[PDB]
């Protein structure tokens, strides 16, 4: 379904905002998963001082 | 010349009784500082509506 609609201009206008909003949280998936990076060198650095 | 043993003795026991004080200072000082944070409920989260 989602291959077969991009860029058709077809889609009913309560579905065009539910998908483009999923679209733009993609970039908040980039920012939270960098959590575990975050985590581990804050407690090599900070934490044990190395 | 001749020595007096009563300021030999007193001029040791000074600079070896200074030594002390050191090492008993050393016993305080014993560990690194930790960076601390605060507390707030950080998913709180109210309606867009």
């Amino acid at each position: 379904f989602l291959a077969a609609y991009d860029q058709s201009g077809k889609l009913t206008p309560h579905l065009t905002l539910f998908v483009s909003f999923l679209k733009l949280l993609e970039t908040s998936k980039k920012r939270f998963n960098q959590l575990t990076k975050r985590h581990l060198d804050f407690y090599y650095q900070e934490i044990l001082h190395l | 010349i001749n020595l007096n043993p009563v300021r030999v003795d007193n001029h040791k026991s000074k600079i070896l009784a200074s030594r002390l004080e050191n090492d008993l200072k050393a016993k305080d000082d014993l560990e690194p500082a930790i960076p601390q944070g605060t507390f707030a409920d950080w998913g709180e989260y109210s309606s867009i509506q």
